[PDB]
C-alpha cells in the first residue's frame, strides 16, 4: 500500500523522480553523481569547496538575498557530499514547491562563484579541517578508505588536503562545476505533499538548462599511534560487494546480527562496484586485542556456524530499519535521489521485503564465507593502539583451523 | 517424618557451629550470583556465621548446646534469592535451547 | 480518518489512528517529569527513565530485552521536565506483545535493588555523555537560577545521589504520579480498539490524580561557572507565558523573529544574528514553555574577548523589539518559519506521535494541525512587541560558561 | 587577626610547605542552541541528548 515512486526523463536526462503522499511538507533536492572518487588529485576539495560556495549567491540572487529568500518562506536549506554523490536538498511547505524548485535551479547552474567568497571559504574550510581532526572516528574512516584503496580516487577525502583547498581558483571550480555537474547525471528528488506533474512542469520550465554532456582493494593497514589520546578507534573492513549486487542485503542481515568496546558499530559502505563491510569500535587501549579477538569470533561463526533464530532477527531487525517511508521526508527524498543514481530506478519496498524474505541461514553463511572468511582486511587505527595487533595477527584470525 | 528430620538436622551437625542450611550451600555461579543480590545485613551475618564456624573449626570446638541453631529457628534466607537465579538461569537457557 | 480520543472513566485518555502504516508506533504518555521531585528524591526519574528494561512483575528482565530484539522492534523513553513517554514501534504483527511488554513496563514494575544498584553506574555514564556539550549543562544551569522548586529541578541525576537512590523512592514516585488521569495512550497504525482493550489489562491499578506538584516559582540569578572553553555559553532569560496563555504564541512568533537557529548549513538569518559583526559567533532566541511557567531570552555562543558586546549588541536587538522597531514583513516571515517547523516537526511518525501524546496529557483534545496555523495567524504584531517587553523588563535569569573575563553581569547587563 | 574571631582559618589557607586523612578524591565517545532539553534513552537505540 506504499504508494510508487514515479520517474520521468527530461531531454536533459535529468530525471525527475517524486512520491507523493498526504504531508504538507516536502524535501526537495538535487543530486548529482559527483564526488571525490571523479576528482584526479589536483582538485581534490573542488566538490567540498563549491558545497560551500553554492549557497553564497548566484547571477540572478546576488548574495545573502538568495538565502533571504529561503528565510522568507521558512524552509531549511541542506547540502552534503560524498565520495560519490552531492545533494542539494530543501525542506519546505507545500504551497511553496514552486520557487524552491526555481531556488534549487540558480543552485545547480547560474551559480556564482565570488572570489571574495573564495578567500572566505578557504579560512571557512582551512579551519575546519585544522579541527576536523578532532573526530576521530572521521580520522579513522578517512585512514580505512585511504589504505583500503590506496593508488585510486577512492582513498582520497571528500575535503582533500590543505595543500588543494588553499591552491584551488575559480576557474578551477568552474571546471568541477562545468564537468561534473551534467544533466544525465541529475535527480530531481521530490518527497511529500508535492504532484508529479506540476514537479515535471516545473523542471521543464527552469532546470531545463542544465548541459548535456575500477578500483582495487589493497588490503592493508594504517595506524596513527598518539598516545595522550583518552580513547583509540580502531576500522576493520573487507572489500563489499557494490550497489547493484543483491546479496548486500544478506549482507545487510549480517550487520543485524551483530548489531565489549565501548562503542561497536557495523558498517556497509556501497560505491559503484564496491565498497568496505566491516565494524568500527572505540575503545581503551587495555581493551583493544581482547575485542579485535571477539569480533573476527562472531564472524568466523556467522561464516562457521549461523543458526535460523538469529537470522530470523537479523531479517525483522533490517525490516524495521530498511523500514523508511514515512519515516521521514528529508530520508524519503534521500532515498529517491541515491535510487536514480545508484540502481537507476527506485526500489520499491515490496521488493525489499521480497529480498529479505528469501534470505534463509544456509545462504547468509555462504554469502560470509565469500566475503569475510579469508579474506585480507583494512585496517584503520588511532590513539593509543600499541596493543591493537598487527596484521599476521588480524589476518590469522580472519580464519579459524 | 518431622521428628525424624529434626534427628537428621542434629546428625548433620552444622547446628552447632551456628551455621545455617544456606550457609552451606556450595558457592557455584548461582549461589554466588544469590549471595550477591542478598542485602548487606544478611551477608555480614552470613559472613560473620562462616567465620566463626571456621575458628570454631580450627580449635575443634563447638558451641554451647543453647548456642546452637534450632532446626526450627534456621532460616531459609539465600532459598528464595536463590531460586530466582535458577529460574533466569534457565529462562535464558531455554532461550537458547530454542 | 484522524485521531480518535476515547476518555475511560478512570481518567485514562485513549488515542488512536490507523493509518495502515507497515511499521506502527504506540506511546503512553505521563505527567511525571522531573518537577514533581523535591529535594529529597532528587534524580528519581532519571533513574526511572533509564530502568525501563528492567524485570517487570509481568516479564523477566532477560525476556523484555530479547522479546523486543527478536521481533527487531524498538522502546525507548524520551523526558522532558513536565512529562515522561515511553514509545514501542514494530511490525503489525508483533505489536501485541510490544504492548504486553510496554504496559507491564508502566503499570507493574518490581525494582529489584540489585537491578537499580547495577543502573547507578549506567546513570553516572549517561549523565557524563549527555553534558559532554556545553548547551545542556548551560539549559540545566538556567533552569536553576532562573526557578525556585519545581522547574529547577535537573533532568540528569545530581553526583551526591548517585548511590543514594533506593528502590522505596523509585516505588514512591510511581504510585504517586503514573495514575490513570495523567495517563494517555496514543496509537498510530494500530486500531482504537485494541488500545482500549489494551488499557483494561493495565492503566486500571492506579486510578487516582497522582501526587500533583507544587506551583515552579521565579527566582532570578545570574550564575557564571569559568569552564575554560573558549566560547562563553550565555543564556539569559526571563519568566515568559505557560503554554496555554495566548501569549505563548506571540513568544513563538517572537523566536522565530529574533532568530531561531540557523536555516541553512550561516548569516543575516536573524535580526540578533544581524545585530557590527566581524567575527565568529552564534546567537539564537531560546523559548521553553511548561504547563505553569515559561522562559523566553537569548542564547549566545562566542569567543570570550568579545562575550560582552555581543550579549549587548543581542539584548540591544530585543530592545528595539520592545519599542516597536519591527516591519510586517518580518512578521509573516516570522510566521511562514514557525507555521513550517511545526509542520515538519509533525511530518514525521515519532514526532507525530508525541505531538499527540502532548495534546492529550496538555488539554486532553487533539488540535488539529490547521488549527493551529490559522491561531499562529492569530499572533498580530503587536502581540509580539509585547512579549518583547515582558523579557524586557522582568527579572532575568543568566547560566554562563567558559572564560568569562570579559562576560557582563546582570547589572550591567 | 581582630577581624577572624572564629573564621579566621576559613579566609585564611596554610600549606605545610616543609612541615581525617583525603577519602580517595569518565572518557566517552564525543553550534546549534535554545531548543529547550529532552532526554531520551532506549532498550536498544543509544541515549542522547536533543539539546
Amino acid at each position: 500500500s506504499v504508494p510508487e515512486t514515479q520517474v520521468s526523463i527530461l531531454d536533459n536526462g535529468l530525471r525527475v523522480a517524486s512520491e507523493q503522499s498526504s504531508h504538507a511538507t516536502c524535501t526537495v533536492g538535487v543530486w548529482i553523481d559527483a564526488g571525490s572518487r571523479y576528482e584526479t588529485e589536483k582538485n581534490n576539495g573542488a566538490g567540498y569547496f563549491l558545497e560551500h560556495l553554492a549557497f553564497k549567491g548566484t547571477k540572478n540572487r546576488p548574495g545573502n538575498a538568495l538565502e533571504k529568500e529561503v528565510e522568507s518562506i521558512g524552509a531549511h536549506l541542506n547540502a552534503y557530499s560524498t565520495r560519490e554523490h552531492t545533494a542539494y536538498l530543501i525542506k519546505a511547505l507545500s504551497k511553496d514547491l514552486p520557487k524552491v524548485v526555481e531556488l534549487l535551479a540558480d543552485i545547480v547552474q547560474n551559480s556564482s562563484l565570488e572570489d571574495s567568497q573564495i578567500e572566505k571559504e578557504r579560512d571557512v574550510i582551512l579551519r575546519e579541517m585544522q579541527e576536523n581532526d578532532a573526530s576521530m572516528q572521521n580520522v579513522v574512516f578517512d585512514y580505512l578508505h585511504a589504505t583500503a584503496f590506496q593508488g585510486t580516487p577512492l582513498a582520497q577525502a571528500v575535503e582533500g588536503p590543505s595543500e588543494n583547498v588553499r591552491r584551488l581558483s575559480r576557474t578551477d571550480l568552474t571546471d568541477y562545476l562545468n564537468r561534473h555537474y551534467k544533466a544525465p547525471r541529475m535527480v530531481l528528488a521530490a518527497a511529500g505533499g508535492v504532484e508529479h506533474q506540476q514537479l515535471l512542469d516545473l523542471a521543464q520550465k527552469h532546470l531545463s538548462s542544465v548541459s548535456r554532456v575500477p578500483c582495487r582493494f589493497t588490503g592493508s593497514e594504517i595506524r596513527h599511534r598518539d598516545d595522550a589520546l583518552p580513547l583509540a578507534h580502531v576500522a576493520i573492513a573487507v572489500e563489499g560487494p557494490g550497489w547493484a549486487n543483491p546479496d548486500n542485503v544478506t549482507l545487510q542481515v549480517a550487520n543485524a546480527i551483530i548489531g565489549l568496546c565501548q562503542s561497536f558499530q557495523t558498517f556497509n559502505i556501497s560505491y559503484s562496484d564496491t565498497g568496505l563491510l566491516g565494524a568500527h569500535f572505540v575503545c581503551d587501549a587495555m581493551s583493544i586485542d581482547d575485542m579485535v579477538f571477539f569480533l573476527q569470533g562472531q564472524w568466523m561463526r556467522l561464516c562457521t556456524s549461523a543458526t535460523e533464530s538469529e537470522v530470523t532477527r537479523g531479517k525483522n531487525i533490517l525490516r524495521n530499519a530498511l523500514v523508511s517511508h514515512l519515516d521521514g521526508t528529508t530520508p524519503v527524498c534521500e532515498d529517491i535521489g541515491r535510487s536514480l543514481l545508484t540502481y537507476g530506478r527506485r526500489i520499491p519496498l515490496a521488493e525489499w521485503e521480497s529480498r529479505i524474505q528469501e534470505v534463509d541461514a544456509q545462504m547468509l553463511r555462504d554469502i560470509c564465507s565469500k566475503y569475510f572468511y579469508d579474506q585480507c582486511p583494512a585496517v584503520a587505527g588511532y590513539g593509543p593502539i600499541e596493543q591493537l595487533p598487527d596484521y599476521n595477527r588480524i589476518r590469522s584470525g580472519m580464519f579459524w583451523l | 517424618l518431622d521428628g525424624f528430620r529434626k534427628w537428621y538436622y542434629n546428625a548433620a551437625g552444622f547446628n552447632k557451629l551456628g551455621l545455617m542450611r544456606d550457609d552451606t550451600l556450595h558457592e557455584t555461579e548461582d549461589v554466588k550470583e544469590a549471595i550477591r543480590r542478598l542485602p548487606e545485613d544478611l551477608y555480614n551475618d552470613r559472613m560473620f556465621r562462616i567465620k566463626r564456624a571456621l575458628d570454631l573449626t580450627m580449635r575443634h570446638q563447638i558451641l554451647p548446646k543453647d548456642q546452637w541453631t534450632k532446626y526450627e529457628e534456621d532460616k531459609f534466607y539465600l532459598e528464595p534469592y536463590l531460586k530466582e537465579v535458577i529460574r533466569e538461569r534457565k529462562e535464558r537457557e531455554e532461550w537458547a535451547k530454542k | 480518518q484522524d485521531l480518535e480520543f476515547t476518555k475511560l472513566p478512570n481518567g485514562l485518555v485513549i488515542a488512536s489512528l490507523e493509518n495502515y502504516a507497515p511499521l506502527s508506533r504506540i506511546g503512553l504518555f505521563v505527567k511525571a517529569g522531573s518537577r514533581y521531585e523535591d529535594s529529597n528524591n532528587l534524580g528519581t526519574s532519571h533513574l526511572l527513565r533509564l530502568a525501563s528494561s528492567l524485570t517487570t512483575k509481568g516479564a523477566s528482565s532477560f525476556k523484555i530485552t530479547r522479546g523486543i530484539e527478536a521481533v527487531g522492534g524498538k522502546l525507548s523513553v524520551t523526558a522532558t521536565r513536565e512529562n515522561m513517554a515511553y514509545t514501542v514501534e514494530g511490525i503489525r504483527s508483533d505489536i501485541e506483545i510490544l504492548m504486553e511488554f510496554l504496559l507491564n513496563v508502566t503499570t507493574a514494575p518490581e525494582f529489584r535493588r540489585w537491578e537499580v544498584a547495577a543502573l547507578r553506574s549506567q546513570l553516572k555514564i549517561d549523565k557524563a555523555v549527555a553534558f559532554q556539550n556545553s548547551q545542556t549543562r548551560i539549559i540545566e544551569n538556567l533552569h536553576d537560577v532562573a526557578y525556585k522548586n519545581a522547574l529547577a529541578n535537573p533532568l540528569y541525576c545530581p553526583d551526591y545521589r548517585m548511590g543514594k537512590i533506593t528502590s522505596e523512592e523509585l516505588h514512591y514516585f510511581v504510585q504517586n504520579h503514573f495514575t490513570s488521569a495523567r495517563m494517555a495512550l496514543v496509537g498510530l497504525g494500530v486500531s482504537h480498539s485494541v488500545l482500549k482493550q489494551v488499557a483494561e489489562q493495565f492503566l486500571n491499578m492506579r486510578g487516582g490524580l497522582g501526587l500533583a506538584g507544587a506551583k515552579a516559582k521565579y527566582r532570578g540569578g545570574e550564575i557564571r561557572e569559568q569552564n575554560g572553553d573558549n566560547l562563553v555559553h550565555a543564556a539569559i532569560v526571563a519568566e515568559s507565558a505557560a503554554i496555554g496563555n495566548a501569549e505563548a504564541n506571540a513568544f513563538s512568533v517572537l523566536q522565530h523573529l529574533l532568530g531561531a537557529g540557523p536555516h541553512i548549513k550561516n548569516n543575516t538569518t536573524s535580526l540578533l544574528s544581524q545585530s557590527g559583526s566581524h567575527q565568529p559567533f552564534d546567537v539564537s532566541a531560546f523559548n521553553a514553555s511548561y504547563s505553569d511557567s515559561g522562559l523566553f531570552g537569548i542564547y549566545t555562543i562566542s569567543q570570550a574577548a568579545a562575550a560582552g558586546e555581543v550579549i549587548n549588541a543581542a539584548y540591544n536587538q530585543v530592545k528595539a523589539v520592545a519599542q516597536g522597531n519591527l516591519s510586517s514583513a518580518d512578521v509573516q516571515a516570522a510566521k511562514n518559519k514557525l507555521k513550517a517547523g511545526y509542520l515538519m516537526s509533525v511530518e514525521t511518525s515519532e514526532g507525530f506521535l508525541s505531538e499527540i501524546g502532548s495534546q492529550a496529557l496538555a488539554a486532553g483534545s487533539y488540535m488539529p494541525p490547521s488549527t493551529v496555523l490559522q491561531q499562529i495567524d492569530s499572533v498580530a504584531d503587536a502581540d509580539v512587541v509585547k512579549a518583547a517587553k515582558k523579557f524586557v523588563s522582568g527579572k532575568k535569569s543568566m547560566a554562563a560558561s567558559g572564560n568569562l573575563g570579559h562576560t557582563p553581569f546582570l547589572d550591567e547587563l | 587577626a581582630a577581624r577572624s574571631g572564629p573564621f579566621a582559618p576559613v579566609l585564611s589557607a596554610t600549606s605545610r610547605g616543609v612541615a581525617g586523612a583525603v577519602p580517595a578524591a569518565p572518557v566517552l565517545d564525543v553550534q546549534a542552541a535554545a531548543r529547550p532539553l529532552v532526554a531520551t534513552v532506549g532498550l536498544n537505540v543509544p541515549a542522547s541528548v536533543r539539546f
